[PDB]
């Protein structure tokens, strides 16, 4: 119901998109949201979407840096972030919350999509 | 001969000082032309070709729908945006949605939303365009002779087939035995293709009016396209639903392909599969009998018996049709063919296989005749074996009358100010006609165009009760003139 | 829709056969009958409001006719 | 056509929107816009019909409206 | 819930089989073995005949072209009866709790069931006492006079007359062949271009005109349980049992 | 060119429908005719038909028992003889002549179609 | 027209108005009779059956 | 039924006997006959109706007879 992208390597400079597969009433009632958490370091909030409106919300950091969209014919959440570079591998989890601005209740998380920055 | 058996014949007596007549050929019509000393022709149009055409639209008529996106701003925000947007392949619309702290935005109110969807078209109609230079009319011309191989046939084996171009409108056909045939036609002034378009659906064509095809709500694309991507009025086989004000969905239209042939209705079909062939229409041309020649007038009466091979037979014309073979010893000679009363004093009919001959002694020869009304018997042979045939002709001649005036009313009706080109030689009160008639007709396409046969009958009533109930006497004449003739037209026309 | 322009008074009709001209030619007249039986109430507002309208026979019969015809056309 | 018979003056109608209010609601005016732009001697014959038969501006406006908005109708 | 089949409506079709027959003039009417079956949608007309094309008569001769209806594609439409017309109903009381503020199943939001079977509904919420619900499910939307039009997963809400006055091929409803088209000869045309030949074509496919005929109805959902989110529903609130929860 | 079905084996007062399927330019422009002959004994014109137009045409010895129908939609002309019988077991013939009720000449023919009432 | 070994000269649009089911003369089947409403009667005395 | 179409009028008629012509000339007459006699109230209503509609005798006469005919017939 989070089904999420293959760990894909990439290199500096590119960006990597990755993706979260939700359920039809996952897509409709609740809002995603992409936490990375670099290896050996704390979680941390990049933004989220409320897919059936569409307008996603980045953190301080990534904005400017980020992008969320969403697939209405799909039912997809895709996280998308360019100018890769070595601080950035980590492993990306999409998580589900109530669209309610106060309710930040992460239930239900996805697999974990782990992304490499190294030119290999 | 082939004219026998179309019940939308034409019989065209008579030629001008120049051996010259005016003739319009329409494709489900048949004309027969006589004159005094020539042999009788019929005359049919069996093709008409557009060549090269060039496409200038593709209406969508059946699309779907992939790839929507959404996007929304919190209320006071103004309007959101989406990349697509700007992407023609996309169709996009802007709604307000009810937002607040459920749905995640920390202000009440109506925020702006924008939905998206990748338009993609799965069948369309080509709206093809031909230069007017490039139609070509195929006219065969058949010597009305009687000879067995041509008594109503659809083939060529005896028929001539003289093909008519914008450019080459002039052309003669050598018939064999009659001398020739030269046409001079104009094709440009006969369907005016410049304002029309091919409209090919599927496996079905029509004719259609080029302000009417580039006036249809459906999405189009120039014709010089060749990924599409770039269709114009996306908007029209999409609908956009905001029901309440929660979501906004996007949905496409379904095929239109049955919707597109009610539209087509009042527009004639054609054929555009193995090339655009067009059979309706007309073509005007001028019949020039000057080099044509009866073939045997010297010969010498037959002097034999004749049998009647197959009985007499009355076409829908009021002429009959009779097939004798010969069994005499003089083998090429005119057959004396008379149409008498009982006491053989007076000749009441006319024979339209004029001068017919036995070019072979066991080859059946069917004559065409126009008998008289009444009783009246045809006299094959001559006295030693006389065959006297008696036949009876069930119309009037005021009803004849009646009927050749309905005729020429619906020619009019149909032609328009070309029907004063259907039999002409010229003079002056054809001219002054013809030119009365374009006026009007101008003045009547003007206001009438575009309007259904109903309203036409209900305009023609309420222009007679006007007319009628009016206290100038030629204001009242012209009125009721011009109504019942709007009348007719409306009862007359398919639309 | 495309239906509702349906390339009638266009002028190009020779002696041949338009396409579904048979049924073409009484569709609309059976339509505003069938109208006119489903919906026989306006058809009463619309002989009252002719007759009001109208000081002659005629137009006052020419305004009941024309709003009946439009009436179920505007739809 | 179905598409000459749509499903409105129905009295179903809930404060839920309809299947293509916002499309359906102006394309009637528009398909009367367009024909009247396209053929004006038609437009000119009503007026003067419309002016002949009524003796009232009252009655000579809704002639003239009726007759532009039946001829397209019934076409 | 259970809803019944009035009628099924074809919007595509096609055409085989296509046989013509043709008597010489005077000659009355002529017959096709095909015009026996009702799958044929079958025409009769006039050509001209003559010796060229095998009359000894020369005048219109009568011609019947007969092709084999197949309906492809249904616009099926369903009626229910008002008792099985269950509807939802979400009771949530203004605290400041916000749990169920938001919330669309349970919770502070108590939601219930109202069937014209029970008058009285009765929602315990936490706190607050009882609710009692008195709805009238029946005067609400009159589903006696209503279709539920289902074509091409979707579904429309119409006036159960405007439905039988359809002009399409239909079934009764009740048919189980699929094969007795009724109205079959407003999805086909017969063409008689200058009376010399007759032929028979299936005039398209109508599913855009139907959606351009659906003009004015509210969408509703019938791809599972026939829901509708459209109309309303009258009734009397009762709050002898009702208490402020802080109180 | 001109096809016949292949050779069918009945039984007495059984049915046999033998078809000839035709180009369309023969379909459409032309007249086929249904020939039987008995084995060692001469042709027999049975009847004819103009596809175009329909309304075939039977011989007075097969009035009554023969249907003649042609197919516009497949291009193919088809023959039943109903009650048949032992005298009826014969090579049928199909063949293609101009729809003029004059000329009989029958240019192009069927290989035909032999009807046995015995066992092979 | 005939009937049962008797004959006589009629009328022919007469002849084609006579409220009875009929074929159309170039038949050869004899089973799809036109107006068969003119040679049977339906019953429902009481909308009880038919 | 067909026997209410006899083949009367037709025009056809020779010097030859017709089908049942002697039996047919008079049973009309008998028939009228025979009802008038067994409903004779018609008749006295239809006498009243006459006298009250027709002006002259020869019209009261011919609407009588008129109406006194039909009676039979229509049933
Ligand atoms: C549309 O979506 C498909 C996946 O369903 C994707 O592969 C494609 O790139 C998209 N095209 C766009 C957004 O133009
Ligand atoms: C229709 O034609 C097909 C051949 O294409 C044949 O198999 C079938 O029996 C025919 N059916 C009818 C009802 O004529």
């Amino acid at each position: 119901q989070l089904v999420e992208s293959g760990a894909e390597v990439k290199k500096p400079g590119s960006s990597v998109k990755v993706s979260c597969k939700a359920s039809g009433g996952t897509f409709n009632n609740y809002a995603i949201s992409w936490v990375r958490q670099a290896p050996g370091q704390g979680l941390e909030w990049m933004g989220g979407i409320i897919p059936i409106f569409g307008g996603a919300n980045y953190a301080q950091k990534f904005q400017g840096r980020v992008t969320i969209t969403a697939d209405r014919s799909t039912s997809t959440v895709y996280m998308e972030l360019s100018g890769l570079r070595s601080e950035d591998t980590a492993v990306y989890y999409c998580a589900r919350r109530p669209q309610s601005i106060f309710d930040w209740n992460f239930d239900l998380w996805g697999r974990g999509t782990l992304v490499t920055v190294s030119s290999a | 001969m082939r004219c026998i058996g179309i019940s939308n014949r034409d019989f065209v007596e008579g030629v001008s000082g120049g051996s010259w007549v005016d003739i319009v050929l329409e494709h489900g019509s048949c004309v027969t032309t006589m004159a005094k000393n020539k042999p009788t022709l019929d005359f049919e149009l069996i093709k008409t070709e557009a060549k090269h055409p060039a496409t200038l639209r593709k209406y969508c008529i059946e699309a779907k729908l992939t790839n929507t996106t959404t996007a929304s701003r919190c209320p006071t925000q103004g309007e959101p945006s989406l990349n697509e947007e700007q992407d023609k392949r996309f169709v996009c619309k802007h709604s307000m949605v009810d937002r607040g702290w459920g749905n995640g935005c920390g202000l009440f109110g109506k925020g702006g939303i924008v939905t998206c969807a990748m338009f993609t078209c799965k069948k369309n109609m080509e709206g093809k365009i031909v230069q007017p230079e490039n139609l070509e009319y195929t006219i065969v011309i058949t010597p009305h002779s009687g000879e067995e191989n041509a008594v109503g046939n659809d083939t060529g084996k005896h028929g001539k087939e003289i093909k008519v171009t914008p450019q080459s409108s002039i052309t003669e056909a050598e018939l064999t035995g009659y001398g020739t045939v030269t046409m001079e036609c104009s094709p440009r002034t006969g369907l005016d293709f410049n304002e029309m378009v091919l409209l090919q659906m599927e496996n079905k064509a029509w004719l259609v009016h080029r302000q009417w095809f580039l006036d249809l709500p459906l999405p189009w694309l120039p014709g010089a396209d060749t990924q599409g991507s770039n269709w114009i009025q996306k908007e029209t086989l999409v609908t956009f639903k905001n029901p309440h004000a929660k979501k906004q969905d996007v949905v496409v239209l379904g095929s239109q392909e049955g919707a597109m042939h009610t539209a087509l209705t009042g527009a004639t079909e054609i054929q555009m599969s193995s090339g655009n062939l067009l059979f309706t229409g007309h073509l005007k041309c001028r019949l020039r009998m000057d080099k044509l020649q009866l073939k045997g007038m010297s010969y010498s009466m037959c002097t034999g018996k004749f049998k009647v091979v197959k009985e007499i037979a009355e076409t829908q014309h009021g002429t009959i049709v009779i097939r004798v073979q010969y069994e005499g010893d003089g083998s090429p000679c005119k057959i004396p063919f008379e149409i008498m009363d009982l006491e053989k004093r007076h000749v009441l009919g006319r024979l339209i296989t004029v001068n017919p001959i036995v070019t072979e002694k066991d080859s059946p020869v069917n004559i065409e005749a126009e008998p008289p009304f009444g009783d009246s018997y045809i006299i094959i042979g001559v006295e030693p074996g006389q065959l006297k045939l008696s036949w009876f002709k069930k119309g009037s001649s005021i009803g004849q009358m009646f009927e050749t005036t309905m005729r020429g009313a619906k020619r009019m009706a149909i032609l328009g100010d070309t029907a004063w080109d259907f039999g002409s030689l010229g003079g002056v009160f054809t001219s002054i006609g013809k030119a009365l008639h374009q006026v009007f007709g101008a003045i009547y396409g003007a206001a009438f165009s575009g309007v259904s046969w109903t309203m036409k009958i209900l305009i023609g009533v309420v222009i007679t009760w006007i007319g009628m109930n009016s206290r100038s006497t030629s204001l009242s004449v012209s009125l009721v003139l011009v109504g019942v003739v709007t009348l007719y037209l409306g009862v007359m026309v398919q639309a | 829709s495309v239906a509702l322009v349906p390339h009638v008074g266009m002028g190009l009709e020779t002696r041949t056969e338009t396409w579904m001209s048979s049924e073409g030619a009484w569709k609309h007249a059976q339509r505003i009958e069938t109208w006119v039986l489903r919906h026989p109430g306006f058809t009463i507002m619309a002989a009252i409001l002719a007759y009001t309208i109208g000081t002659t026979y005629f137009q006052r019969v020419l305004i009941f006719i024309l709003l009946t015809a439009v009436a179920p056309s505007m739809t």
